[PDB]
């Protein structure tokens, strides 16, 4: 969990212990659980994680209507789960710290092929709880992150074909934000 | 006792007996419909006679309880229902005459035939003509059918409709209404405190307001359809004009459903059809109704009674009995509910089963009300409730849960557009039709449109409101509105307008409660007991409360609102808008026959002075005869052809009080064949001298524009 670049909300990591020991690498800003108490966690284990901002921790909470849980990542809470939002310097642990944070703010379908392709905001593409965003939505976030553009808009296709063999197009917007904590990696973890 | 107390006892006794008598009538009618023969027909007629005699006696008795002395709104409302006089305000001669006219108009409509103008032995009844209009893509065939019906039937009803209007207005006045239009609008009238009152005049303001809100959507659909029809019928349709009346998918242009095969957005994609799966999984009529029952149970509504499952007719009899399969929901009284349907294992009957059971659910909900109040809040409430249940059941979401659609079945945005377009053709494309038709009838009954301008205003309104233009000019011997079932048979029509608007208000309100996210057309209220409760609270009221109250209980509003409809079709609107660009809208100047018409202006005063005559109908007849003559001479001498042109082959339009009109000529044996303007102008010059003498006019007082 401490190696390589930190995954973004639209490409979150998935990996399937001493609970206290793990909570000694990060400074915790917020902590909450659902259908469980942290004492029981300590006394399969699945960890999902991604880069996020601690300033925006209010969006990680259940009941949120924020973009994060609409287009990027949403928990199912089918099983006992705890939410951790914390920060650390990953470089000293064999990893690397992010320079900015990127999330999808919109994604929606398009009908027809070029030059007659028409994109409709009325057909939103939401992420299913417990699942990753569509390959064509994920593509937008990736290009957005690496574009050097605070607001990035694009129409892409990513090996998604329909029933007649035609490309499936999707349009969306990615937003890039600055770090809130100086010289630290800000991460969100969902542990179930 | 006081008047109110006496009225109380009167109604209690009436309602008890009314239930008993109504039940016997309902049973006799049922037996006939599920077993058609002479014995059952006789029993049915006898049972109805007894009911009518009962009701009439108590109606007269109800006149002894003045409404001014009643403070209890439940009692007052029931007395108002019983105290209606109706036709009884007329004298015996007028009452008998009106009944005769209504019977006559119905008979003429149902037995009308149109014969192929080029094959006298090939005649079709209305059912045959409708079957052709729904499928034919032949411009000519569609035209002689359209015109034939209007000429063969419409011209028989004209004089009957004129007498009909006069008699119905006298009746309405006898019942203290301004006119018969005012009489019909009383069906939406309510009284009460707060904002729960609704005057008859308010209905007019609301339909006009709603129409204007809808219009921007209709214009986008209209432009789209026009662009497609221009390919189906090359050089027949103008890109900036109205659509020809005979090319709209049916005999009247009421629905645009049958244009789908020409207008479908994405022709490589198909709509969802689970018929094959139902057959593969061995579904039958019983299973279909059992699944409909589960749907309603999931939202906290009733199961069907033990009797329902035994007494109902869910499939067509195989025992020789003759029945009428047309699907209906019955409430026979005394907690006896039934459905009469001939169910097939198809997706269409699957959805129909949900529709019909929705009616039963509503009937059960208000079964606790007094007999006279066991109805919907308005005439459009029952249908609106049924339709929303069909919308929910038809979603891909619901079909997957039922196992009728593959769980991994992918989403396709092009398919969703095809779906919305098909829906718009039936739901949106009909609203301007309903609006325009009622507006015309209201003005006719009121007296805003005089007899001399009935057809003039009919077609003027069609071009301005709907965007449809007649293939041929019609004078005042025609009665086009009477060629429609509902007009000929004395039915109100506005119910279809209001039903549609309410339907979407109910659907949106229920989807918000169910916490639906995303497009409204993908909403499914299954397993939502909160949505179910909100609905049940409205359904059980029957008609004991103002419909504005009943509406508030579900949609949390006292007014009809077009926004829910516009929201439903929002994704379609955006797609059409981008595609249509700036080609949206139409003029009312162009018509199929205008390009080759000749304008004639005559001045009789400057020609003859004191000897000048009046340009009456007889002079117009002579003119048409003179033109036909000129056409015969031209063709015989120039083309060496003998063509029997008659005055009837000369069409005249846009006639003013002053002597100014336009005309064109068609072939005697072809109505889609308009003689080229250049050939007509040549004929006029050749015989110009004879035309001149006929009217004692020179070449300055008889002007043919273009010559
Ligand atoms: C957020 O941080 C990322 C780094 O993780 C920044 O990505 C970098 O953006 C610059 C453009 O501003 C990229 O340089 C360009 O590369 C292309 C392709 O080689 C070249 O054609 C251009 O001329 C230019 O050199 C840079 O390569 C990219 N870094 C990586 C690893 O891809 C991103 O800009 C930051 N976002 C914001 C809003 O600051
Ligand atoms: C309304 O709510 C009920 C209850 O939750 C839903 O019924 C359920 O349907 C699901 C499948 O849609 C059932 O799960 C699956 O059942 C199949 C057998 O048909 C099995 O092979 C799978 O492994 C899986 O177990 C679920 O058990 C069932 N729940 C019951 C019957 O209590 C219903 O589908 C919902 N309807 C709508 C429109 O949402
Ligand atoms: C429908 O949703 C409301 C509100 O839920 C929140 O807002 C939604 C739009 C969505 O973003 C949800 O994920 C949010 O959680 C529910 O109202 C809540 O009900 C619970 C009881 O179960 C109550 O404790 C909360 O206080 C309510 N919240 C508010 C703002 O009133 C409502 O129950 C949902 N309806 C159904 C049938 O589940
Ligand atoms: C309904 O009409 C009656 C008069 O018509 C008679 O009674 C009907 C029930 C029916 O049987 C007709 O064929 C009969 O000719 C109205 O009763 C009269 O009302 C006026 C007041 O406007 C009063 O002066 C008369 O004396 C009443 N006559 C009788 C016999 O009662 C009755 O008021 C009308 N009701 C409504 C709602 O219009
Ligand atoms: C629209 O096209 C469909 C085909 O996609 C027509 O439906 C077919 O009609 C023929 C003749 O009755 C039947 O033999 C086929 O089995 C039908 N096919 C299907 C899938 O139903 C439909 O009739 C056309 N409608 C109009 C108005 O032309
Ligand atoms: C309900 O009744 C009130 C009267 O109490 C109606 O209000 C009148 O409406 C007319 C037409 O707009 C106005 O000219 C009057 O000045 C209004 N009077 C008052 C006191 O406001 C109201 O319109 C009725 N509601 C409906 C739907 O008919
Ligand atoms: C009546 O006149 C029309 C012309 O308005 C004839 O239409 C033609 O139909 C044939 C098909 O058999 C087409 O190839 C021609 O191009 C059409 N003409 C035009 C101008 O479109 C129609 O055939 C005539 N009907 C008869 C004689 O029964
Ligand atoms: C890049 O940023 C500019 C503003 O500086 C914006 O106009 C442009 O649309 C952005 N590019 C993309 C693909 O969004
Ligand atoms: C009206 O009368 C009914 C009985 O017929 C009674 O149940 C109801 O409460 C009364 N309502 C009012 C306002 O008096
Ligand atoms: C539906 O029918 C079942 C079986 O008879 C019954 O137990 C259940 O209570 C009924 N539903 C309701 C709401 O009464
Ligand atoms: C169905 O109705 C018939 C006619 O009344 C009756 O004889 C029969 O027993 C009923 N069957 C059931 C299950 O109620
Ligand atoms: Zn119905």
């Amino acid at each position: 969990l401490f190696r390589g670049p930190v995954p973004q909300p639209y490409e979150f990591g998935r990996l399937v212990y001493n609970f206290t020991k793990l909570l000694s690498y990060f400074q915790v800003d917020a902590f909450e659980c659902k259908k469980v108490t942290p004492e029981s966690i300590a006394t399969s284990l699945t960890v999902d994680w991604f880069a996020y901002r601690v300033a925006d921790k209010s969006d990680l909470l259940p009941g949120s209507s924020s973009d994060l849980q609409r287009f990027n990542y949403k928990p199912t809470y089918a099983h006992p789960t705890c939410l951790i939002s914390a920060y650390t310097d990953l470089s000293a642990l064999g990893g690397s710290n992010p320079t900015n944070y990127t999330l999808l703010t919109n994604c929606y379908g398009c009908v027809g092929q070029p030059p007659k392709r028409t994109c409709l905001e009325e057909f939103p593409s939401f992420v299913e709880a417990g699942y990753r965003p569509k390959p064509s939505c994920a593509r937008i976030g990736m290009q957005g992150h690496a574009s050097g553009n605070e607001t990035y808009t694009a129409v892409v296709t990513n090996n998604e074909l329909d029933s007649v063999g035609d490309p499936i197009w999707r349009m969306g917007v990615a937003q890039t934000k600055e770090p809130s904590v100086t010289d630290k990696a800000e991460l969100a973890f969902f542990v179930s | 006792l006081t008047t109110e107390e006496k009225a109380r006892e009167f109604l209690d006794k009436f309602n008890s007996e009314a239930e008993n008598w109504s039940h016997e009538s309902a049973l006799a009618s049922w037996d006939y419909n599920t077993n058609i023969n002479d014995k059952n027909a006789q029993k049915m007629n006898e049972a109805d006679s007894k009911w009518s005699a009962f009701y009439k006696e108590h109606s007269k008795l109800a006149q002894g309880f003045p409404l001014q002395e009643i403070q209890n709104s439940t009692i007052k409302l029931q007395l108002q229902i019983l105290q209606q006089n109706g036709s009884s305000v007329l004298t015996a001669e007028k009452s008998k005459r009106l009944s005769t006219i209504l019977t006559t108009m119905s008979t003429i409509y149902s037995t009308g035939k149109v014969c192929n103008p080029n094959n006298p032995q090939q005649c079709f009844t209305l059912s045959g003509l409708e079957d052709i209009m729904e499928k034919s893509k032949d411009y000519h065939q569609r035209l002689w059918i359209w015109e034939g019906w209007r000429s063969e039937v419409g011209k028989q009803l004209r004089p009957l409709y004129e007498e009909y209007v006069a008699l119905k207005n006298e009746m309405a006045r006898g019942n203290n209404y301004k006119d018969y239009g005012d009489y019909w609008r009383g069906d939406y009238e309510t009284e009460g405190g707060d904002g729960y009152n609704y005057s008859r005049n308010h209905l007019i303001e609301d339909v006009d307001r709603i129409f204007l809100e809808i219009k921007p959507l209709y214009e986008q659909l209209h432009a789209y359809v026009r662009a497609k029809l221009m390919n189906a019928y090359p050089s027949r349709i103008s890109p900036t004009g109205c659509l020809p009346a005979h090319l709209l998918g049916d005999m009247w242009g009421r629905f645009w459903t049958n244009l789908y095969n020409l207008t479908v957005p994405f022709e490589k994609k198909q709509n969802i059809d689970v018929t094959d799966t139902m057959k593969k999984q061995s579904w039958d009529a019983e299973k279909i109704f059992k699944e409909a029952e589960k749907f309603y149970l999931s939202v906290g509504l009733h199961n069907m009674t033990p009797e329902f499952w035994n007494n109902s007719m869910l499939t067509e009899p195989s025992d020789g009995r003759q029945v009428v399969c047309h699907p209906t929901a019955w409430d026979l009284g005394k907690n006896d509910f039934r459905i009469k349907m001939c169910t097939k294992v198809t997706m269409d009957d699957f959805l129909t089963a949900h529709h019909e059971m929705g009616h039963i659910q509503y009937d059960m909900a208000y079964a606790k009300q007094p007999y006279l109040l066991r109805n919907g809040a308005n005439e459009g409430f029952h249908e609106a409730v049924g339709e929303i249940m069909s919308l929910s059941a038809a979603t891909p979401k619901h079909l997957k849960d039922l196992g009728l659609l593959a769980q991994n079945y992918p989403e396709d945005y092009e398919t969703e557009i095809n779906f919305l377009l098909k829906q718009a053709l039936n739901i949106v494309g009909t609203l301007p039709f309903t609006y325009m038709l009622e507006k015309w009838r209201w003005m006719v009954f009121e007296g805003k449109i005089p007899k001399e301008q009935w057809m003039e205003k009919w077609w003027e309104m069609k071009r301005e409101i709907v965007g449809v233009v007649e293939p041929l000019p019609h004078d005042e011997t025609y009665c086009d509105p009477a060629s429609l079932f509902h007009v000929a048979n004395d039915y109100s029509f506005i119910r279809y307008f209001t039903r549609t608007i309410l339907e979407f208000q109910f659907q949106e309100a229920l989807c918000q409660i169910a916490n639906h996210t995303g497009p409204l057309h993908k909403c499914d209220i299954s397993n939502s007991t909160e949505a179910g409760k909100q609905l049940k609270n409205m359904l059980e009221l029957g008609k004991s409360k103002p419909w504005t109250f009943a509406l508030e209980q579900i949609a949390r509003t006292k007014e009809m609102d077009a926004k829910p409809l516009l929201n439903y079709f929002k994704p379609l609107f955006s797609w059409l808008k981008e595609l249509n660009g700036n080609s949206v809208g139409w003029s009312a100047d162009w018509s199929p026959y205008s390009e080759q018409s000749i304008k004639v202006r005559i001045s009789l005063k400057s020609a003859l002075g004191e000897k000048a005559y009046e340009w009456n109908d007889n002079e117009m007849y002579l003119f048409r005869s003179s033109v036909a003559y000129a056409m015969r001479v031209y063709f015989l001498k120039v083309k060496n052809e003998t063509i029997p042109f008659r005055a009837e082959d000369v069409w005249v339009s846009d006639e003013k009080i002053r002597v100014s009109f336009k005309f064109f000529v068609t072939s005697p044996t072809n109505v889609s064949d308009i003689i080229p303007r250049s050939e007509v102008e040549d004929a006029i010059r050749m015989s110009r001298g004879r035309i001149n003498d006929a009217f004692r006019l020179d070449d300055k007082t008889l002007e043919f524009l273009g010559i």
